[PDB]
């Protein structure tokens, strides 16, 4: 079916430039135009700016003229975000949104795709610490300490709190006896039971 | 964040919970006791650019202080009438001893 | 992080802030705002210059410091505790500085009396 | 108190000395020989004869809102061209005026002498 | 004790002494010349 | 620009209940009006364009009306699949501006949060600090306030409210507040409490030794 | 102790300017003597 | 304070002047 | 009224108030009763010995007895430190100086260079 | 920046209710919010300022909570005279932004609206213009919508909704809604509807001979 | 009591420049933060920059660092913004709030103004166009073709719907024999009855 | 309100829109979306001009519409009727132009002549 | 809105719904009935910049037409050979006049 | 009918007569200068 | 059409050649 | 017809031009 | 039909001939002579030969994807290189030829008795 | 097969089928039966007289006595305009023109110039 | 009408090219002979 | 005690040094 694909999650230093990448499939890709979306601040959606596949021609948001470059790479179906010089105000889930080529139908973006997620900050993939809480009955389990947002901390191999930020790590605090901590961030899996 | 400055025995101390890190002027001495520093006599100008570090209070907040002491054993009380009465007889002298030249020669 | 700039002409103490550059900052003296509108006359600052006149080393020497406008004076992390012994045509010089004095006296003394011999022939 | 509203503070870091006059009052006027010397400046309830060494000599009044203060008088000594007559300055000075007299009298001698 | 007025003296008195050295050499060199 | 805005951020309705979304814009849009679908794990879909077309796929039970500046979206028999966040845009002037969104959440019957107090873990003294935390759970409807007491005193600073969106088997609320302090500023006291108000303050609480 | 220097600074000043006063004299004089033979 | 080296710089000059003197004085004589 | 009158001779100080040209003698310095039983007190004046700058520096206070300091006119604040032999020069003492050294050595140059000129 | 945004753009309460006011901050502000009153004529007043701190002849009345992220205006026994926008506004990094703002209106008494039809006036087809207008009147709530008909088919063009605020007398809400057509599309047809939904629908006609 | 009393509404041509004054009374002008906020788009509070009575210094929200110059006259202790350019977009209602002079109480606005209303717009001032609606009983009477906002309809010297705007003209629904529309706009007054 | 200009080289018609400058602009046919990726190789469009080679009077004769990107096509003023009857090689000049060139052809033979006679002596 | 264009009776007629105001290019002749003009004859390359203004339907939505008529009557196909042999003969005889213009002198 | 042909037809009549009178200078040219 | 007009041009050209050339003639007999 | 008018009127005055520049070089000789 | 799927659309505005496929095929192939000239261009079921005035002669087939069209043969005079042979047209061709060879006879006459 | 011979001189055309060397012979043109009954046909051959390039201009038919178009091999599409005294110049024709007259006028210049040689 | 215009045109055509090429036959012997005397 | 020193010690060179030009000066001569 008609899809777009996207990159994946990126760490990229204050100041640097990242390019982000959306793969078209599925339909002929210079028939259609290809939009960008940014979502920060919560849940606040702008759109960035447009390119045309078959031209090359870009047309952007005054806010991102100087904050994006669209270049498409037509032999791929790949289309292109570049970000330059990109502060903290730049970590945000950029999405790619097809429309249509001419006039009538280019205001609407019929299919979205997956969006990559950006963080940028500086910071190093710590590997985290982990805390048992004791007074069914409720038994808690605190991660802290690690940098990367991806984390799995599962009950015996429960609602399981989103990520925090008061310093510059993550934390997860997970609730429901051993707690099991996974960190695809910086490959630590550790494992402890609740004992007061 | 106000990092304490202590003056002493005449001698001037900076003091904080925890141990303090030279960054410019004066070097100073480690007292036996961490965390503390004298910065020498307070008479003998001490300046420099010190940082604390975070107390139980603030954790992670770290102050920077830039003592300066401006207590001048090397001050002089200058009279411009006496400093232009000096220099225009000085002026006046070397031009007598100039004319004696030129009349020698 | 760029250090504090203190200069003293006499009585008047002269502070500067070259850490922020941009924007207009303002200044606080022991906790108290100290700047702008006041009934002392003594104090105004200017672009980043604190203009102390007639100052006090019992009343005006404590904790100073600077912060641009748009941020809380309570987020300030450089410091300058400035204790200064101040008083009229007050200068400092040592030993070397008088030494040099008087030997650039001698050395122009000694120069025009050449000059003046040699021009005599 | 007894009307004795002027006061000192001495003995500060900087060598100087202030008066104080004990009211909290708008145009304190200070006078001297009789007549005002000077009205309150503003927010300012002291003056400031200055620097400790200058050795102030005279007869000084306080009047507030109220009427004026009993004028305290102050004598200062913190004497500056004082120099001590023991044996060895007065030897010393008197040798130096002989040394000066005898080279001088020697060049006047030589002067007329060859003249 | 203060330090500021006392030291303002001796710099008064090294330019007296300087004052002094140079109108003794004066005194000298044109008695040389009236000689000569 | 042409700023486009939406009545309300979230709303409330459970199962079977038909739903309407409001949006309004600056100026008069002429109709170039579009809403879109973000469901939570982020995937979005865009649902009707041009105020009234249905995108192909998108089913029936989703509607759209409005002219000139004020807009709708009517869901009708509203699904569990159906919960997500609704967007609005506009297609009338360059650049397309997009609304804040309109967060679905099902209702159900008004319960008690179980609050649940907790030391610090043993490891995290030796470690030097201190997290008491608090674990409110299960407390529809989402006004809720984390109150915190030490030693019958307020303490504000070091707070970390960390909230989960509903449950797709409960649609229920959880919460966790975490004081963040020093070993030195845990042994100081001993009473440590934090107080939920589910709308009267429900206490619990723990002590030192 | 430095009221004793300030004692004999003083002291000094004032007879080194004496002395200056006897050489600027003995100078208006030999001035004098000078300007008459030339 | 300034000190008595104070004094001692400009005598320290005069002698150094004084003994180039003396010691032209006892080259130009014999020597 | 007319100021105190006040002289200083070299470590000794005397003081008298003119205010009272005769009556009863009592002296305060500081706001405490200073004189009389070295230090004494004279039937008109007060004769200060081995004064200081730190032991005698402060209001002095001249009332007949009976009376409290508030009703004395003038509190007289002094402050000095003495020195064995020592004295002001005023700018008149300095000319007398000047002119009685110029003169002697213009005499004398003069004396030398009639003496030398024969 | 720190975008401020706020739960809903209205809430209604009758009067001595107890309200709450809820303002979002993009990033944690450090409990420097400031509360505003936008009166509808157009003068503003501050009311709180860092997030508790009553203003200077503030009524009392009006309080003030929040930390962090979350904050809340609480205004108590609601008068007439508290009928305002309320507006929310960062202190913590510069530029200052505010937020939405919500706008309080008291509750009714559901009553239905009494539709009003008139033909253009005599003067308008001498102009060669015609307008025929709605009289939607004193319909509480403010869901509602003006579907014009024109001879049994349907009319989206040329349409004027003018809404008025709450009345202080009765708050209740007037609708005037307009369809600006020439005088010779005016003789062209002769049956002009349109129709009202006070939440069934209400329908008025007239005929142009 | 202290109060800071604005301009006034202006029509200005697109492209022209309006400057607009905040008189200051009834406190000390030099020692306090006079701050300019712009309400368009509804009711969009904007923050457009703060000038530093004392100093004259100002400073600016980096959307309207180009929009806007403040300058303050503290003769008459009145305060100034020029709007430069002004476009379309710039049709909104100007309020000067005063703030504290450091940074301790410079972040909240005490004292407000009521706000200056510009109309960026090209259209003269149109006498009105007065019909008369016939089908208590329901009377109506529309007003059409004047330019400048302010109007005043009454009923025999009722719900005064506010202005409109499909074309460059104003337009107010009044509702209810005789209607007065009175127009300080155009220096118009003009009286019609209802009879069907 | 710049004028559409149009420019026929043989079998090419090429079409300009002057008026909007800045942005990305976009063609209509007949109110069919023209240009852009389509089965026609014929029609390309880059910048503001639009290239229709093997123009067919009958077939490629109408409306034509510029728009920029971000403009609806149907908010449209400005169109241009172009019926252009086109062939190969074919061109327009009339009796004055073939007029100037023969005798022009004189002047450049005259002018020759004169100089090979001026150069010969 | 497409303003109409029509031909008919070999003459083309820019007709609308309103008075058709001429702004450049042919300026045609007022036909007896307003809101009509006729460009001349087709073959006359009529061309042009015309608006009319807006109907019942869209009030105020003036429109602007630019006819261009490119229907040729003096068009001549070249023939590349053709026109290359006849300009290269052209030269190959300007160069033998001028040659015996130059044998001559 | 079609004038596009035919026309040309006639442009090339014309350059064929500027020919000929060409060539025709040139053969009379010639003749004069053998004559001469 | 280019009309026989275009005829016409080139046998303009060479008449008003011919009649230079006959009242050079005129010119050069007698006259 | 009128081409062939053209063509025969060229005829004429080519036969004429000739004749006239031919008896002009006789009358120089 | 009887498989003759070939016709012609002629009589344009501009100047040309069109040969029309009665066939929505793809690959719809023409021959000639018995073998394919050329398989169908993309999107476009005509062959264009080109001109009216060109005068295609020849024999030309029709195959899309069912099999061939029964070919239609197409004989063509727009005639170009055509004069007509009356008595002015001979006439004044015959004057020209003998005015021609009497002026070069001339010539030559000159020629050979000068040389 | 073997495609239709046809031959026009003048104004008149004449075409014949050579499908069938030896039949009945039906001419149609435009799919309307042309021929028989100035325009007639021919054992063999088609006979037509006064063509017009509107009045007959379309495809032709040869086919049997007792059959329909369609049976009829190759439709014969033909278009012209005929003008008295008039035919094809081929490239041929044009040829001989050309080297004829090269040598008549060559050979009468060379008899000319021994004509004139004495 | 049009076309007897392109009949005689071409006509024309032809028979001035013949001319033309008595003409340059008449220069090729004329070249010849002039070339043989110089 | 040590500027009279200083003072004893520039009497007694300056003595020293006038003593000493003066009879350079002779034996120069
Ligand atoms: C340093 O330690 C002392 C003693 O424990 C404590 O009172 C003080 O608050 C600490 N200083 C800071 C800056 O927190
Ligand atoms: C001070 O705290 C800072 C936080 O960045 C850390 O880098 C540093 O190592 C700490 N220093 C000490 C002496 O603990
Ligand atoms: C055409 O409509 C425009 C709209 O501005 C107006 O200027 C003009 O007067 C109208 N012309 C006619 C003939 O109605």
């Amino acid at each position: 079916e008609v899809q777009l694909q996207q990159s994946g999650p990126e760490l990229v230093k204050p100041g640097a430039s990242m390019k982000i990448s959306c793969k078209a499939s599925g339909y002929s890709f210079t028939g259609y135009t290809m939009n960008w979306v940014k979502q920060s601040h919560g849940k606040n959606l702008e759109w960035m700016g447009l390119i045309n596949p078959y031209k090359g021609v870009s047309t952007y948001n005054q806010k991102f003229k100087d904050k994006a470059t669209l270049t498409v790479d037509k032999s791929s179906s790949t289309a292109y975000m570049e970000l330059l010089s990109l502060t903290s105000e730049d970590s945000a889930v950029y999405y790619c949104a097809r429309s249509g080529y001419y006039g009538d139908s280019d205001w609407y973006f019929d299919v979205w795709g997956q969006g990559t997620t950006l963080t940028v900050f500086s910071a190093k993939t710590t590997p985290p610490s982990v805390y048992p809480l004791a007074p069914m009955v409720t038994l808690g389990c605190l991660v802290k300490g690690y940098f990367p947002e991806p984390v799995t901390v599962t009950w015996n191999s429960v609602h399981t709190f989103p990520a925090v930020l008061k310093s510059d790590l993550y934390t997860l605090s997970s609730s429901v006896v051993t707690c099991n901590v996974a960190h695809p961030a910086s490959s630590t899996t550790v494992d402890k039971k609740i004992v007061p | 964040f106000k990092i304490p400055i202590e003056e002493l025995e005449d001698r001037v101390f900076v003091n904080c919970n925890t141990s303090i890190t030279w960054v410019e002027g004066t070097v100073g001495t480690l007292l036996s006791d961490i965390t503390r520093l004298d910065l020498g006599k307070r008479i003998l100008d001490p300046r420099g650019i010190y940082r604390c570090n975070g107390t139980d209070i603030y954790k992670d907040k770290e102050s920077t202080v830039q003592v300066h002491y401006r207590m001048c054993q090397s001050c002089v009380e200058l009279d411009p009438a006496t400093v232009a009465g000096i220099i225009v007889t000085d002026v006046i002298a070397t031009l007598l001893l100039a004319l004696g030249v030129f009349c020698f020669a | 992080q760029t250090p504090y700039k203190v200069s003293i002409s006499g009585t008047t103490v002269i502070l500067t802030c070259p850490q922020y550059p941009g924007s207009e900052i303002l200044w606080q003296h022991n906790d108290k705002n100290i700047g702008g509108d006041e009934d002392d006359k003594n104090i105004g600052s200017d672009e980043d210059h604190l203009s102390l006149k007639e100052f006090s080393e019992l009343e005006q020497s404590g904790y100073y410091v600077c912060y641009p406008r748009g941020s809380k004076p309570e987020d300030a992390n450089f410091y300058l505790y400035l204790r200064a012994r101040v008083c009229e045509n007050c200068m400092e010089m040592d030993v070397m500085s008088v030494a040099t004095i008087v030997i650039v006296d001698i050395c122009i003394t000694g120069g025009l009396l050449l000059l003046v011999y040699y021009w005599s022939k | 108190k007894g009307n004795h509203l002027v006061k000192v503070y001495d003995y500060q870091e900087d060598g100087s000395v202030l008066l104080t006059c004990d009211a909290e009052a708008k145009n304190i006027t200070w006078f001297k020989d009789g007549k005002m010397i000077g009205f309150l400046t503003e927010d300012k309830k002291k003056w400031n004869l200055g620097s400790n060494a200058k050795d102030p000599r005279g007869m000084y009044q306080c009047k507030g809102s109220q009427n004026k203060s009993k004028p305290l008088q102050v004598y200062y000594r913190m004497c500056q061209n004082c120099i001590e007559l023991n044996a060895a300055t007065i030897s010393g000075f008197l040798f130096a005026e002989i040394v000066s007299i005898f080279v001088l009298a020697v060049g006047v001698y030589f002067i007329a002498g060859q003249d | 004790v203060h330090t500021e007025k006392v030291n303002m003296m001796s710099l008064t008195v090294l330019g007296l002494r300087m004052l002094f050295a140079k109108t003794v050499a004066v005194n000298f060199l044109l008695t040389a010349k009236l000689f000569f | 620009d042409i700023q486009m805005t939406q009545t309300t951020s979230s709303l409330s309705a459970s199962l079977g209940d038909r739903v309407t979304i409001s949006c309004r814009a600056s100026q008069d849009i002429r109709n170039y009006l579009n809403w879109y679908q973000q469901k939570p794990d982020g995937t979005v879909k865009l649902l009707i364009y041009y105020t009234s077309r249905l995108h192909s796929g998108v089913p029936s039970k989703f509607s759209g009306s409005g002219s000139g500046t004020d807009y709708s979206l009517t869901i009708s028999n509203l699904e569990q699949e159906d919960i997500a966040t609704y967007f609005c845009q506009q297609g009338n002037t360059l650049p397309w501006t997009f609304a804040g969104g309109t967060k679905l959440e099902i209702k159900r019957a008004d319960a008690a949060p179980t609050v649940s107090i907790f030391p610090p873990a043993s490891e995290q003294l030796t470690s030097g600090g201190a997290s008491v935390v608090c674990f409110l759970n299960n407390f529809y409807p989402k006004s809720i306030n984390s109150k915190w007491k030490i030693d019958g005193s307020e303490r504000q600073n070091g707070v970390l409210n960390s909230w989960t969106d509903q449950d797709s088997k409960d649609s229920t609320y959880s919460m966790s507040s975490t004081l963040t302090l020093t070993k030195n500023e845990y042994e100081r006291h001993n009473s440590y409490t934090c107080e939920a108000t589910h709308k009267s303050p429900i206490v619990k609480s723990f002590n030192r030794s | 102790d430095t009221l004793l220097l300030q004692l004999t600074n003083t002291s000094a000043y004032y007879m080194y300017l004496l002395l200056l006063l006897k050489s600027v004299v003995y100078f208006a004089i030999i001035t004098c003597c000078l300007l008459r033979r030339t | 304070l300034l000190d008595p080296k104070l004094c001692y710089l400009l005598d320290g000059i005069l002698f150094i002047y004084g003994v180039i003197l003396t010691a032209l004085f006892l080259r130009v004589k014999f020597s």
